[PDB]
């Protein structure tokens, strides 16, 4: 019932390919509320112009 | 209701609150802090950090 976010940002100049590189990701934030996520989306904001 | 400025006790605006406890499967989460004691130093002691 906890849902927990670790996040980590990092300056790159490699255009697509993941780096051959090393770094943990820290604790962020951890919430105590209970839900039965099975599925995830993602929001975008098109430039609508 | 019939509130009257000479109405003795029985009559007289009541305000009520009732609070309900409830503990269901959701983590515990209203409930007040402990005391925190002075810490000591350099003393054979016993601790609830
Ligand atoms: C997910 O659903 C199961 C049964 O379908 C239930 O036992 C569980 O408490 C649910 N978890 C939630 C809603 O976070």
């Amino acid at each position: 019932g906890y849902f927990k976010i670790y996040s980590k940002h990092t300056p790159i100049n490699l255009v697509r390919d993941l780096p051959q590189g090393f770094s943990a990701l820290e604790p962020l934030v951890d919430l105590p509320i209970g839900i039965n996520i099975t599925r995830f989306q993602t929001l975008l904001a098109l430039h609508r112009s | 209701y019939g509130f009257q400025p000479t109405n003795g006790v029985g009559y007289q605006p009541y305000r009520v609150v009732v609070l309900s406890f409830e503990l269901l499967h959701a983590p515990a989460t209203v409930c007040g802090p402990k005391k925190s004691t002075n810490l000591v130093k350099n003393k054979c002691v016993n601790f609830n950090f």
